[PDB]
RNA sequence: CCGGCGCGCG
């Protein structure tokens, strides 16, 4: 019906956490295609938002460089680990978590008690093995931001993982139409069409 | 004080035709090999770890067709490398692998045919 | 020193009497040059001249094959060798 | 025997060639006594008899697998017909073949048997250990009725080694299948390859191999394989010559190494009226050529000291006999001219060349591309 | 200067302009 | 023919066939000093074989396609520098022929070049057919037809991007014929130097010597320091 | 002070967001910018054959180690290697900007912050 | 101990100066050049850099202290056909080093004669020849024969000035050990042999099985001999560099006597990584490169690509 | 700034309601099995990437082949 | 930076005639020293023959690589980083498009064996090993200028 | 809070 159109030519799901999305735009004059994919190629980049743990707090340990009796990984490797869990909010503020169990076993990432507004996007990350039964309970702190950042968590907010796009001659120089291809590469934080809806 | 590097041992005709007579309790496995040949050295390396893998339930042997040619060609050896799996029970038969078989088929034979 | 080289390809042709055989610090036969002779390559298009200074070595010889960029003419401490 | 097989077809080019035998990965199988050993435990130092080997282990062949990979990497098309188990290592063997697009149609399974797997039984004859075949391994078992007449039709080269005459199920397969070949107009190439018993003496062998030496169009033999069947203790006296007072001429004051061109006078033996080409080896430095009108010889070379690191002579034998096919099957003029015969050989020196580099027979093969490119890099352009 | 020299130098001209033989917009300011 | 194509500038040879000649007989190595004798045997070199570039293998190409004729099969030296020289006009020429052939084609016939999973027919009479009979436009149909891209696909297609103007010789020219521009498959095999990227290095290999023994433990090992 | 094998050192004097770098053909920004006017006074050309042998390697997931002075065995070896690397690559993964036969090893690239390409093709690698 | 590179590069130095040797006012100025009898003993790249430049050298990759205090590096011998010639690489003193014809050349040539006559680049009497193969005695065969460690982890080094390569063998050991450390993609593969013979990695004395592992230990039991290795854990250099080390085995791994059972700092699968591969281009951008100034991204400054940690002591 | 909104508003609009299994260890006939290799076809995975439409283009090949491929992999 | 000049491989441009020259002084060399093994020329003859048609050879790539230049491939980017003024000269640019000529021991003479390889084709060993001679005079001759 | 020795950077 819309003379201007646009639609998803190809949506794939990677993995978990990586997923791809091709989007058309046509047809367009001369110049506009490239200020949309300059915008939009910025926007994707830059502007859009999200949710990520930021700080965690632990109790029996002197500094972040020191091991746990029972858990495999120091302190610093379960901070890497909480530092890539990926999370989808629409508010915010600084919401907190909680990771309370009891060993032995796998700390994955449906292991943490979310507020309501918070989910997670991947239930199979890794934060840490018990290997005997150990009482663990660590407190975190999540918040949504843009850019990037109780020991503190060195939070990456930007959700889009690369972006691209592509100008086309559209045929016959009536108006030297143009087709625009846009693809968006997100960490299933939000798809690929909701990342190009909030740029 | 110092371990040895090696564990595979090498054995002239006559020590293996001790070996052999004598009352076993563990497979033998035998190894033909040759300095000179580039295929034996990746064999060697294998044999070393079979042998790792199998502290007291296997024994690995090498013979040197260098110096035993005419034992090794009485055994129908018709090339290199070439494996023999000599299983304790003197009424089974032997088997013999020609090429660089996988570790893998080295640990089946063993365990499902000695 | 200076290096006249062949500027096409062609056959060389000069008289030879109006040059003083010699031999070449290199150890080659060559022909030495006091006067203004005149060097003639008859290439593959045209016949072609080239002009040769006085006191310059002539390395080529008369009826001489020769390619572009070859050298045909040279114009131009107390250290101890062990055989 | 009575009729053909299949549907008649112009077949697609390269020619196609088949490789007769056993399927093995690695496996030389010439093996003789070499007096200059290393340590016994430690590999490091085996590679310094890969740079100074012994004389029948310059250039060794392989398994016809190793022939036939080689020739498809050099641009050609070939068919291996044999048979393995239907365990694992079979189905492994197989799979290395298919990735290097050799044409598995003529490879039977045997779902009873071990693959590359011989029983044997122990006994002391004579005061010696001793052992005696039980149940032959499915590489040496395969069946006249298991053949596949399609291959052997389309097939422009039969190919196979003197390993399958140590087995008599493969004896008589194999004269079927050169009886087969033959019918369709293929060519018979007999690659010598001595296993370990065949070195035994010199008049057993000849009995052994005389009826498929006789069966054979082609044939490639090294020079240490020549010379046992011929005389080894004549030749070696001949090497050993030196003359007491003077040299004959000037080239024999430099004791250079020894490359005799053998005349036909001496192949006289072994020559028979079927036999179009034979080709002598000493490694890749040599490669003397006998047909019925003329002979001479290559002048190669060979340099593993480039990459003291990674080379290794496995299968340099095996890319030479491949390139030899590979020229063969695309220059029929070999056979008749001289100069394209040593033109065309070139290459097959060139592909002996580049498979010493590399530790691995299958894993060193090169492509024609590459030996195209050494080819034109050694010799001068005349020569090309 | 890589800047001031490609920027000042000027048009390809004769056989590196155009592939034949020839047997441009005006701006007011 | 000559006077014409040297004064227009369409390709012809620099020396007039007809206004050529031989250079007569030289030397015979007969009537020549030692220095300026040929070699009576040829002489390996290690620069016999012409070195590899993209200007050869792209007016092989041209000279295939006809936009430019050589003097022979193999393009000189002085044709390579020419070509060199003047390269950027061929390469304008062939873009202006695509962007010909894409406005009388059009969008459907000149995309499904990298659009292979469709079948259907791309002329435009087609595509005003089908208009007329479904309803849907030259735009919805170009939409429809890459939605069946791939990916691959696509990212080949990005080479008629109006910012990048690849080549379009470059774009079809096969295997064959770029593996000329470095000259082929190396004689050192690649396979050598390849390594896995999580590979463990086995310090027991060919490569390595034996294990250092520790130095306490091989003093005592050779009764040189008593318990 | 980052600094790499081939005696290409250099002090970090700006850092940018990853949307003003300049980016690839498929759509990459990169990470380190480095004037090109440092190769020819330094006359290190090796470091321009590990960053494209790099590049393909990433792509290939191939690792090469590489004794030196390849050249024995035939004229431009390294360029061989390198070329042929680079091309099986863009043709696996289908990235013709990878190998680009008008102009190996480089490519053109965007400028991120106005989204228009860069005139000249640009060498880039890993 | 600023990175595995330097602890083994630092006892490989040869230097003239020292109690009975000269000193850089005294030094002469025909020392401190490249002598011919180097070739194979003494790097002729790396030396030091300002007053003492061409006095403390560096022994190459191949060479051996002979029994004489003289340098030795290895050849290999072509001889006649009758000679048994058992091993045929032998190690040779400067002394006998001028008196032979030594070739550095390939035998890939060949025209309408043969082989032997074929003309190669040698060495003989402190200059360099071109004579043909049949007048070879040895030959220089090992790749890194004649450089030290710091110059055989270059890649691609015949296509860098050798002034450069001085300087780049500096640079490698100013490396610092990154808190997360990964290989490179073009290597030398020299890098391995400097990971083994560091001590960083953790290197197995007894064969045997892998039954525990953790950040603190690595248990390993073979022969009736259960051993258990600790492991470095956030450790401080004389450089304030820190070193740290991870397990490379899992539980149920076979393991032989000399092989890797744990990663160090700056090494990864047994191999020297002092740096990382990043997405770099060439060209000029806005100034900010200017003369070698260096743009980057923040890719580089939130990844944590360029991390590393540093301890001082307080005493 | 209204024509760059009008530029982003279009995208907020709505609209109204067997890589291992080779061709050579099937049982083929030499004709079948001859047309796969001048057609370049090695595997099954690429055997089965073709349509139909495309088997019949190639040369040397019939209807009858068709109908014999599909039993044999129905067999299979 | 709009321009954006790179270095690629093979913008390193040699002059189309070097494999013709090198040929050339090649088969020069190889007739000199089969007759001085004849004795038909002593060892100086010799050693001046190769030292000087290797320095004509050498001199002559330099001379016709800007003509080369300017000619065929005016915008090449080692040609705009020089022929502009403003990073590397004519001498450092036939190094690496050239050929690296002839070297000179400690002592003042020169070596009787050229580097006829630039540094994008790739110093063989012998050559490098050789060129490592001005590399050691420059570093010390920096620490007598300034002092 | 003084000098020697060794190692480095520009």
């Amino acid at each position: 019906t819309r003379t201007l159109q646009w639609k998803c030519v190809e949506s794939r799901r990677d993995s978990k956490r990586l997923y791809y999305g091709r989007f058309i735009l046509s047809p367009l004059m001369k110049g506009q295609a490239d200020t949309i994919g300059i915008a939009m190629r910025r926007a994707l980049l830059g502007e859009i938002e999200g949710t990520c743990i930021t700080r965690a707090k632990f109790e029996n340990i002197p500094h972040d460089y020191s091991n746990i009796v029972g858990i495999q990984e120091s302190v610093h490797e379960i901070l890497m680990n909480l530092n890539e869990i990926v999370l989808k909010s629409n508010l915010y503020g600084t919401r907190n978590a909680l990771i309370c169990v009891q060993g032995p076993g796998y700390i994955t990432a449906r292991d943490i008690i979310l507020p309501p507004s918070v989910e997670i996007v991947d239930n199979t990350q890794h934060i840490a093995t018990l290997t005997e039964p150990i009482n663990l309970c660590i407190g975190l702190k999540i918040e949504r931001n843009r850019g990037y950042s109780s020991y503190p968590i060195d939070a990456v907010f930007m959700p889009v993982q690369n972006a691209n796009h592509s100008i086309h001659s559209y045929g016959n120089g009536n108006e030297k139409q143009e087709i625009l291809f846009i693809e968006i590469w997100t960490n299933g934080s939000l798809t690929p069409k909701e990342a190009l809806h909030e740029a | 004080f110092v371990r040895e590097d090696y564990l595979v041992r090498k054995l002239s005709a006559q020590e293996l035709q001790d070996l052999v007579k004598g009352e076993r309790k563990v497979p033998l496995i035998v190894d033909f090999y040759a300095t000179w040949c580039g295929p034996c050295i990746l064999m060697a390396q294998e044999l070393e770890m079979l042998a790792v893998e199998y502290e007291s339930n296997a024994m690995i042997v090498k013979v040197d067709t260098d110096d035993e040619y005419e034992f090794a060609r009485d055994m129908q050896v018709r090339g290199l490398p070439t494996l023999f799996f000599i299983s304790p029970d003197p009424s089974k038969d032997a088997i013999r692998t020609e090429g660089l078989i996988p570790l893998q088929m080295m640990r089946d034979i063993i365990d499902n045919d000695m | 020193a200076e290096h006249v080289r062949a500027p096409y390809n062609g056959k060389i042709k000069f008289n030879e009497d109006l040059v003083h055989p010699t031999r070449t610090r290199h150890g080659h036969p060559a022909f030495l040059c006091y006067i203004d002779l005149s060097v003639i390559i008859e290439s593959e298009d045209i016949i072609h001249s080239v002009t040769i200074p006085p006191k310059s070595f002539l390395l080529v010889q008369n009826d001489q094959y020769v390619e572009s960029e070859q050298v045909i003419a040279e114009i131009r401490e107390r250290v101890r060798k062990y055989i | 025997v009575d009729y053909d097989d299949g549907i008649d077809f112009p077949y697609d080019d390269p020619p196609l060639v088949c490789c007769f035998g056993a399927v093995q990965k690695e496996f030389v199988p010439v093996v003789r006594v070499h007096d200059n050993p290393m340590h016994p435990d430690i590999y490091s130092q085996w590679k310094m008899l890969q740079w100074d080997p012994p004389e029948f282990g310059r250039a060794p062949g392989g398994p016809p697998s190793n022939v036939a990979i080689s020739h498809v990497r050099l641009g050609g098309r070939a068919a291996f017909m044999g048979k393995v188990g239907g365990d694992d290592y079979g189905e492994e063997l197989v799979l290395m073949m298919n990735k290097e697009r050799v044409q598995t149609r003529g490879v039977k399974f045997d779902e009873g048997a071990s693959t590359a797997c011989t029983r044997v039984k122990i006994k002391f004859e004579d005061g010696k250990m001793k052992a005696e075949t039980v149940k032959e391994p499915p590489e040496d078992s395969l069946l006249a009725s298991e053949l596949n007449l399609a291959v052997l039709k389309e097939a422009r080269i039969f190919h196979f080694n003197s390993e399958v005459l140590t087995s008599p199920t493969m004896e008589s397969t194999l004269f079927k299948a050169i009886q087969w070949s033959k019918k369709f107009g293929g060519l018979i190439f007999f690659d010598l390859n001595l296993p370990l018993p065949l070195w035994r003496s010199r008049n057993e062998t000849r009995k052994l191999i005389k009826k498929s030496w006789d069966e054979a169009n082609i044939i490639e033999v090294s020079q240490q394989e020549l010379e046992f069947l011929l005389d080894e203790e004549y030749y070696e006296r001949r090497r050993n010559y030196t003359p007491q007072y003077f040299a004959e001429d000037f080239e024999q004051t430099k004791n250079r190494r020894d490359y005799y061109h053998y005349t036909p006078e001496e192949i006289k033996p072994l020559w028979h009226d079927d036999l179009k080409l034979l080709v002598v080896t000493d490694g890749t430095l040599r490669l003397h050529y006998y047909t019925p009108k003329f002979d001479g010889v290559v002048v190669g070379t060979e340099d593993v000291l480039i990459t003291p690191f990674t080379c290794d002579r496995t299968g340099s034998g095996d890319a030479v006999v491949a390139g030899i096919m590979r020229k063969l099957t695309t220059c029929p003029e070999m056979f008749e001219d001289q100069d394209v015969l040593e033109r065309q050989l070139r290459f097959a020196v060139a592909a002996g060349i580049i498979s010493q580099w590399t530790i691995g027979a299958v894993r060193g093969f090169p492509t024609e591309s590459a030996t195209q490119n050494l080819k034109e890099q050694v010799y001068v352009p005349s020569m090309w | 200067l890589i800047g001031l020299y490609v920027l000042t130098s000027g048009t390809r001209r004769g056989i590196c302009a155009n592939r034949y033989n020839p047997c441009e917009p005006f701006f007011c300011n | 023919g000559f006077e014409l194509d040297k004064k227009l500038g369409r390709p012809h040879p620099f020396i007039d066939p007809t206004k050529k000649k031989q250079i007569e007989t030289t030397l015979t190595s007969d009537e020549s000093w030692w220095n300026w004798r040929k070699p009576e045997k040829e002489q390996w070199s290690r620069w016999q074989r012409r070195r590899p570039d993209v200007e050869t293998v792209f007016l092989k190409a041209m000279a295939e396609t006809g936009q430019v004729k050589l003097y022979g099969k193999e393009p000189t030296l002085t044709e390579t520098s020419l070509y060199r020289a003047r390269r950027h006009l061929f390469k304008e020429e062939r873009l202006q022929a695509e962007r010909e052939r894409l406005a009388k084609e059009g969008p459907m016939a000149f995309y499904s070049e990298w659009v292979k999973a469709w079948k259907r027919d791309t002329s435009r009479e087609a595509v005003q057919k089908h208009f007329e009979e479904t309803g849907e436009d030259e735009n919805t149909q170009l939409i429809e037809m890459f939605s069946h891209q791939t990916d691959r696909e696509y990212r080949i297609m990005m080479g008629t991007d109006v910012r990048i103007k690849r080549d379009p010789l470059a774009m079809r020219m096969k295997e064959d014929q770029i593996k000329q521009i470095w000259g082929g498959d190396p004689v050192y095999p690649t396979i050598n130097y390849i390594q896995a990227p999580d590979a463990v290095m086995d310090f027991r290999g060919p490569d390595f010597h034996e294990p250092t023994p520790n130095m306490l433990s091989y003093l005592k090992e050779n009764c040189k320091v008593i318990s | 002070k980052v600094a790499g094998r081939h005696g290409n050192k250099g002090i970090i004097s700006k850092i940018l967001p990853r949307q003003d770098m300049p980016y690839l053909q498929d759509g990459r920004p990169v990470d380190m910018v480095f004037n090109p006017l440092g190769v020819p006074s330094r006359m290190n050309v090796g470091q321009i054959f590990e960053c494209s042998l790099g590049l393909a390697g990433s792509l290939l997931d191939r690792h090469y180690r590489i004794a030196p002075f390849d050249e024995r065995y035939e004229q431009e070896a390294s360029r061989k290697l390198v070329f042929s690397e680079l091309y099986e690559a863009s043709k696996q993964t289908a990235n013709p900007w990878v190998f680009e036969p008008e102009y190996p090893g480089k490519s053109r690239i965007f400028d991120g912050r106005t989204g228009d390409p860069f005139e000249q093709p640009v060498i880039i690698g890993k | 101990r600023t990175n595995p590179l330097t602890q083994i590069v630092h006892g490989r130095k040869l230097s003239y100066l020292g109690p009975g040797g000269l000193t850089g006012r005294t030094a002469n100025f025909r020392i401190r050049d490249i002598h011919p009898s180097h070739y194979g003993r003494i790097c002729p790249i790396d030396t030091s850099e300002g007053i003492n430049v061409g006095l403390i050298g560096s022994l190459s990759i191949h060479a051996r202290i002979g029994d004489w205090g003289s340098l030795e590096s290895p050849f290999y011998e072509l001889v006649e056909k009758s000679k048994k010639a058992q091993i045929r690489m032998l190690f040779l003193s400067p002394s006998q080093d001028e008196y032979y014809m030594i070739a550095a050349g390939n035998s890939l040539a060949l025209n309408r004669g043969i082989q032997e006559e074929q003309v190669v680049p040698a060495r003989y009497r402190q200059e360099f020849l071109t004579i043909a193969w049949e007048e070879v005695h040895l030959r220089s065969i090992f790749p890194f024969q004649y450089f030290s460690i710091g110059a055989s982890l270059i890649p691609f080094i015949e296509h860098n000035d050798a002034n450069r390569a001085l300087m780049s063998s500096n640079m490698q050991r100013q490396a610092v050990p990154l808190s997360r450390s990964e290989k490179c993609i073009v290597g030398t593969g020299l890098e391995r042999q400097v990971a083994l013979d560091s001590g960083v990695p953790a290197i197995a004395e007894h064969e045997g099985k892998i039954l525990y592992t953790d950040t603190e230990k690595i248990i390993l039991s073979g022969n009736e001999n259960t051993l258990s290795i600790p492991l470095i854990m956030y450790q401080r250099s004389n450089k304030n560099t820190c070193m740290h080390q991870k397990p490379q085995v899992r539980r149920g791994k076979c393991i032989k006597k000399g092989q890797i059972l744990a990663d160090g700092a700056a090494t990864v699968g047994g191999e020297l990584a002092l740096g990382k591969n990043v997405l770099v281009a060439y060209m000029p951008w806005e100034g900010y490169n200017f003369e070698d100034a260096v743009l980057i991204s923040e890719c580089l400054v939130y990844g944590d690509i360029y991390t590393s940690f540093h301890i001082r002591k307080y005493e | 700034s209204r024509n760059l909104i009008n530029l982003f508003i279009p995208f907020l609009h709505v609209e109204e309601e067997f890589q291992y299994i080779f061709i050579d260890q099937l049982e083929l006939p030499p004709r079948i099995y001859n047309c796969l290799k001048k057609s370049n076809i090695h595997t099954l995975l690429d055997l089965l990437n073709n349509s139909q439409e495309d088997l019949i283009k190639m040369e040397h090949f019939h209807i009858e082949d068709v109908k014999k491929l599909l039993d044999i992999l129905e067999k299979k | 930076t709009a321009t954006s000049i790179s270095l690629g491989i093979d913008d390193l441009l040699t002059i189309p005639s070097k494999g013709w020259l090198v040929q050339d002084a090649e088969q020069q060399s190889l007739i000199l020293e089969k007759h001085h093994h004849y004795g038909n020329v002593h060892a100086v003859e010799k050693l001046r023959q190769s030292i000087e048609i290797w320095y004509a050879t050498s001199e002559y790539l330099r001379q016709e690589m800007n003509p080369n230049f300017r000619m065929t491939d005016p915008f090449n980017p080692v040609h705009m980083m020089s022929f502009s003024g403003a990073r590397g000269n004519a001498s450092q640019v036939h190094q690496l498009v050239g050929m690296r000529g002839l070297m000179s021991d400690p002592q003042g003479q020169m070596i009787d064996l050229p580097i006829q390889s630039n540094l994008r084709e790739g110093l063989s060993l012998t050559e490098y090993i050789i060129s490592c001679y001005g590399a050691r005079k420059g570093v010390v001759d920096t620490a007598v200028r300034t002092s």
